[PDB]
RNA sequence: GGGUAGCCACGCCACACGGGGUAAGAGCUGAACGCAUCUAAGCUCGAAACCCACUUGGAAAAGAGACACCGCCGAGGUCCC
RNA sequence: CAUAUCGACCGAGUGGCUUGCUACCUCGAUGUCGGUUCCCUCCAUCCUGCCCGUGCAGAAGCGGGCAAGGGUGAGGUUGUU
RNA sequence: GGAUUAAGUGUAAUCCUCUGAAGGUGGUCUCGAGCCCUAGACAGCCGGGAUGUUGGCUUAGAAGCAGCCAUCAUUUAAAGA
């Protein structure tokens, strides 16, 4: 026709949780795991980058700006609780989990702090019933005999520091990816007690895919749905209404053309996203820098957007997506996909440019 | 153009001056070919021309497919050797709808009554097995005749057997 | 039915219609399962067998089988080889083997003369020797002869080009020797 | 699992031969299962069999839409849906023994212990005089993705 | 080939701009720009870099009429970089070429970008300033 | 006359390859038919097309799934602000 | 030099886009032409991919095969199609 | 009981309705006709394709092989102007 926008996404409901549920992972060989295959923290608007050229065949081995993008705050977040799954035939299911006694000191909303008495809503991730070891007799014994599936880690990022967020942290469950299996579930076990950070699993200039909810109104018509046809003059001063939607022996359509309904938000994720920079707030340099306590390098003067002053732990991710918006959260992950090959564990970052988003 | 709704016959008789005028005059040249006069007749190697059909070629027919048939029999240098024949003659007088007798297929036209096909065209008919034409000489070659023929089938709606001598 | 008897210096030993042959020369298997058909047996003999079956159809099968025997039976003891020369055209053709068939691997360069080495692929195991002077002579030999077959052959087919018209130009690698 | 009456086994075995079968008994009250649904054949084939199938080249799949109908990819449902021909699946006992039956996707077949063929529905595939190319099974369902 | 810098899309078709100089050269209106694309509501589209076809809406010589090609040379609309952020300025811009490319009009009135030069040489070349 | 934020495009960023199987076709080994034969069994390649890869949706897939932890007198949740 | 290409006569078909016929359907009424907007499809393929032939040196073509993934517009006169 | 078919031909009495007229297959079975064979065929298969002389004429050429005339002789195991 061409059909006005593309089936693909769908239904387009609206998007249950405003937290990215990554559908598929990174498979791996020669893998830690991660636990936290996925991490990220949320968005602050971005500026540009003045980047020299990376490795090209080509000629530009330069400065030249790309759209330093988008920079989230990440991180610090902490996994606590590595949950097994085991066992078919049906699908994976929930094993028991692991523990930590650590609970940092706000992940009581949406989590512990729970009242005690049972409350009609049905409760959250809360524990002092604690039992580290059988849960970690119960998938080791769960693994020679039985099976196992992979296994994840249930993160939640902390705003430790972010403009107007709370002790709410709303996170989601990150799989992780060693080599075997038994290897692995190791590894997630030490990092379990323990916390991570962006520098982990990451690296600059490794491309990663971005998942987040887009922000976006309600329900609108047919054209700012999918793209459709406004007019003609007639039923123009009507809003823009498609010709019958399919006519014969249905007399409902199913369709899968133009109708109306919700839009904006959504789910979905962006491929390759390459992640430029990797940074902080604390104050580093080769050489004499400002000082007094500066702060984050790549934040506008001025603030910016709603959320202002970036001044801890960041990263870039060039062509900002995002994938969603301001104060959202979106998650990181690893290239699944990939094309290019990947670039350094640095960019040069020649410029970064700091204004005051108006003006 | 095409010949499809003028040879089969279901109609009836006729031909007739009489009747009819404004004929067409056939574009079927001559039918007696090769030298004619003496007895061909007393000749090895025999004939060909079965219809192995219904009817009515019509003259557009014959006429370039016969002659064209002729055209490679020239082979046999111009005039030294057979005798064609041809046999039936495209008597016969076909009618095409003028729009005034009756309705629907030809033959019928507008109104019921009324104009009965103007003249165009005649068409010889001929039967499941007749000769359509003939004749032969000694074996000239293989059978250069019988290469004729095979382009003088291949432009009739029949299809027409070889027919051994 | 049939019976094929041979030969001394290679064994057979064949189970569960896998069937096999031995050597001097390595060993080639083939599957031969098709029909109720017997999968020949080795009789403490040489194996040959037929199936309680029909007219063509399984016919056309236990002849076919035969020829895989008795070429599998040569191609154990002296096995095959095809040879044949490679040449063309003003400058010569660059074919070489490396090991595997992949890109960049067997042989082939300058075509006529062109850049960018077309060649692919290797059967499974089949040797490629080289010209005995510059370039001037292939060999190819393997014990199977289905995979030293189309190793040369998939190795003049890789010369073949469908453009201007065999004629004009006469390059490419022929295994003219059976 | 699914309690088994008598469970046949499907190799070399013409598809319809033996869901013409087990779907008559089926009907008459017995319970079971056609494993080797992989390795099951029917004749004709490499070309309009592919079509007029159900291969991603056969078009039955993503043959529509909100219309339907649409057939199946794997080789239990392809011949399981050949079973449902020659049954009055929709109501009854139709729906009945039609539930009561299942074929497996296998290779030896998975339950222990070999099902038995049935009436000469035999492949009969060695020096096929009468047998020509015939490949079905997984095969079909290979081409297009399980 | 590559710009190597964005470059948004200023222009439409019907668009009216300037010609940086051709001969009796005026105002050239825009008719689609080289291989391009359409969708619903597509609005052609034209940019720095991007060769278009064009007719002469002013003139003085019978240039005038039309037919053309030229190239966009400068846009109201912004840009991209590889250092900086970049800018958009002047008017719109276009200078008519042939198809070899070159200019049809010895002198180029206005500036000219310098990623435009990269994609044809001898355009940029009778710049009179770049950048 | 000027214009902040926001929303926008005329502004800016990102959108492969590769692998597998084929068609037409180019070939290999090869019989029927001692030879020849790209085909009959077998095989090497070979399309923007097919499958995968990639993006999106997707436990109501009735075989209605899996895992970890918390919990059954209180986990969680709704209302409330 | 039939068959690179063009290709009559005659013969056999396929499609259901044009036109005609049916006067079979509707006169207690199935809203016209053209346009527009929005969706799907057909081939019998215009481009792109992979191929064969050539009256194929090359370049540019011409003709044919597979193939429907994607692509295949803007204006001046005229209500016009 | 027997035979044919490899195209899913077909599984379609009749017909608006079931099309198909004047693409291919050394897959296999059955039937017929011509010629050649134990004075040994095909392969039938394998190998080879004499001297005057390019016969005379004609022709731009005409060398066994456009055409006309002639069709001898030699050396032969044999080989036509």
């Amino acid at each position: 026709a061409p059909r006005h926008g593309h089936l693909g996404f769908l239904p387009r409901k609206r998007a249950a949780s405003i937290r990215a549920r990554v559908k598929a992972f990174p498979k791996d060989d020669r893998s830690k795991p991660v636990a936290l295959t996925s991490f990220l923290g949320y968005k602050a608007g971005m500026t540009t980058i003045v980047r020299d050229l990376d490795r090209p065949g080509s000629k530009f081995h330069k400065r030249e700006v790309v759209e330093a993008v988008t920079v989230v705050d990440t991180p610090p977040v902490v996994v606590v609780g590595v949950v097994g799954y085991v066992e078919t035939p049906r699908g994976l299911r929930s094993l028991t989990t692991v523990w930590a006694e650590h609970l940092s000191d706000e992940v009581k909303r949406r989590f512990y702090k729970n009242w005690y008495k049972s409350k009609k809503k049905a409760f959250t991730k809360y524990s002092a019933k604690y039992a580290q070891d059988g849960a970690g007799i119960e998938r080791e014994l769960a693994r020679i005999k039985k099976y196992a599936s992979v296994v994840r880690v249930l993160v939640h990022t902390q705003i430790r520091k972010t403009p107007l967020a709370q002790k709410k942290a709303h996170l989601a469950e990150i799989q992780l990816n060693g080599g075997s299996i038994s290897e692995k579930v190791d590894w997630a076990r030490e990092h379990f007690e323990k916390t991570v950070a962006v520098d982990s699993v990451f690296e600059q200039n490794e491309m990663i895919d971005a998942i987040a909810v887009t922000k976006g109104h309600g329900f609108e018509g047919v054209t700012h749905r999918w793209g459709t046809k406004k007019l003609p003059r007639k039923t123009h001063r009507g809003l823009r209404k498609v010709a019958c939607i399919g006519a014969w022996h249905p007399a409902h359509v199913m369709w899968s053309v133009a109708r109306a309904g919700q839009r904006g938000y959504h789910s979905r994720t962006s491929i390759n996203h390459k992640i430029y920079r990797v940074g902080k707030g604390d104050d580093e340099a080769n050489g004499a820098t400002s000082f007094d306590r500066t702060k984050k390098t790549i934040t506008p003067m001025g603030g910016f957007v709603h959320y202002g002053e970036i001044k801890n732990d960041f990263i870039m991710v060039k062509g900002c997506i995002p994938g969603n918006r301001k104060r959202i959260v979106t998650l990181r992950k690893s290239l699944y996909t990939n094309t290019s090959r990947k670039a350094l564990e640095e960019v040069s970052l020649k410029w970064i440019d700091t204004a005051s988003k108006f003006g | 153009r095409p010949a499809r709704c003028y040879r089969y016959q279901k109609n009836k008789p006729y031909p007739k001056s009489r009747y009819n005028r404004a004929v067409p005059d056939s574009k079927i040249r001559i039918y007696d070919l090769g030298k004619k006069k003496a007895t061909v007749d007393e000749f090895p190697l025999c004939v060909h021309l079965v219809s192995n059909e219904l009817e009515q070629l019509s003259s557009e027919a014959l006429e370039a497919a016969r002659i064209c048939a002729n055209k490679y029999m020239t082979t046999v240098s111009g005039r030294d050797a057979f005798h064609l024949r041809v046999r039936v003659h495209p008597f016969h007088v076909l009618r095409i709808n003028k729009m005034l007798s009756c309705a629907g297929a030809d033959r019928l036209q507008q109104g019921m009554r009324g104009a009965w096909g103007k003249p165009h065209g005649l068409a010889a008919r001929v039967d499941i097995g007749q000769i359509i034409f003939s004749v032969r000489t000694k074996d000239s070659n293989k059978d250069v005749v019988v290469e004729g023929l095979r382009r003088a089938r291949y432009k009739f709606p029949g299809q027409q057997k070889i027919i051994l001598s | 039915e049939q019976q094929i008897e041979v030969p001394e210096g290679v064994t057979v030993s064949i189970k569960s219609r896998i069937v096999k042959v031995v050597g001097p020369r390595g060993t080639l298997t083939k599957n031969l399962k098709h029909i109720d058909v017997t999968f020949t047996k080795v009789n403490n003999q040489l194996i040959k067998v037929a199936v309680h079956n029909g007219g063509r159809k399984h016919v056309a099968a236990l002849r076919t089988v035969k020829s895989l025997v008795d070429n599998m039976i040569t191609g154990v003891t002296k096995g095959y080889k095809y040879k044949m020369r490679y040449v063309y055209a003003h400058f010569p053709i660059n074919v070489n083997i490396v090991e595997k068939d992949g890109a960049k691997f067997i042989e082939v360069r300058n075509f006529l003369g062109d850049k960018k080495i077309r060649n692919v692929p290797v059967r499974d195991g089949v040797t490629i020797e080289f010209s005995t002077n510059v370039k001037d002579e292939i060999v190819l030999s393997g014990n199977s002869v289905e995979d030293v077959s189309q190793n040369a052959a998939d190795l003049q087919q890789i010369c073949r080009v469908r453009n201007k018209d065999i004629r004009k130009f006469l390059d490419g690698i022929y295994v003219s020797h059976k | 699992s699914v309690e088994p009456v008598v469970v046949i086994d499907g190799k070399g075995h013409l598809v319809g031969r033996l869901a013409s079968v087990v779907a008559k008994q089926l009907l008459n009250g017995q319970k079971i299962v056609v494993v080797r649904a992989e390795e099951l054949n029917i004749s004709g084939e490499f070309f309009r069999n592919k079509l007029k199938y159900h291969d991603f080249l056969r078009k039955a799949t993503a043959f529509n839409k909100t219309r339907g109908p649409f057939h199946f990819r794997a080789p239990s449902r392809i011949f399981y849906k050949a079973l449902r021909g020659m049954v009055s699946h929709k109501t009854a006992r139709g729906k009945a023994a039609l539930e009561r039956l299942k074929v497996f996707e296998g290779i030896p077949p998975p339950y222990d212990k070999k099902k038995r063929v049935v009436v000469p529905q035999a492949l009969r595939v060695l020096r096929l005089k009468p047998g020509r190319k015939y490949t079905t099974l997984g095969k079909l369902s290979t081409s297009v993705g399980w | 080939q590559g710009t190597k810098f964005r470059i948004s899309l200023g222009l439409p078709v019907g668009a009216i701009m300037n010609c940086a100089d051709n001969s009796g050269a005026r105002n050239l209106y825009i008719i689609a720009v080289k291989g391009s694309g359409s969708r619903l509501n597509r609005l052609p589209a034209a940019s720095l870099g991007d060769m278009v076809m064009a007719t002469v809406k002013k003139g003085k010589p019978e240039l005038r009429k039309k037919v053309m090609p030229a190239i966009v040379v400068r846009q109201a609309k912004s840009w991209r970089r590889r250092d900086g952020v970049f800018l958009y300025f002047e008017d719109n811009a276009g200078v008519i070429a042939n198809p070899k490319g070159e200019m049809k009009g010895s002198a180029i009135t206005g500036p000219v970008g310098k990623e435009c030069a990269d994609l044809w040489p001898r355009v940029a070349s009778n710049s009179g300033v770049v950048v």
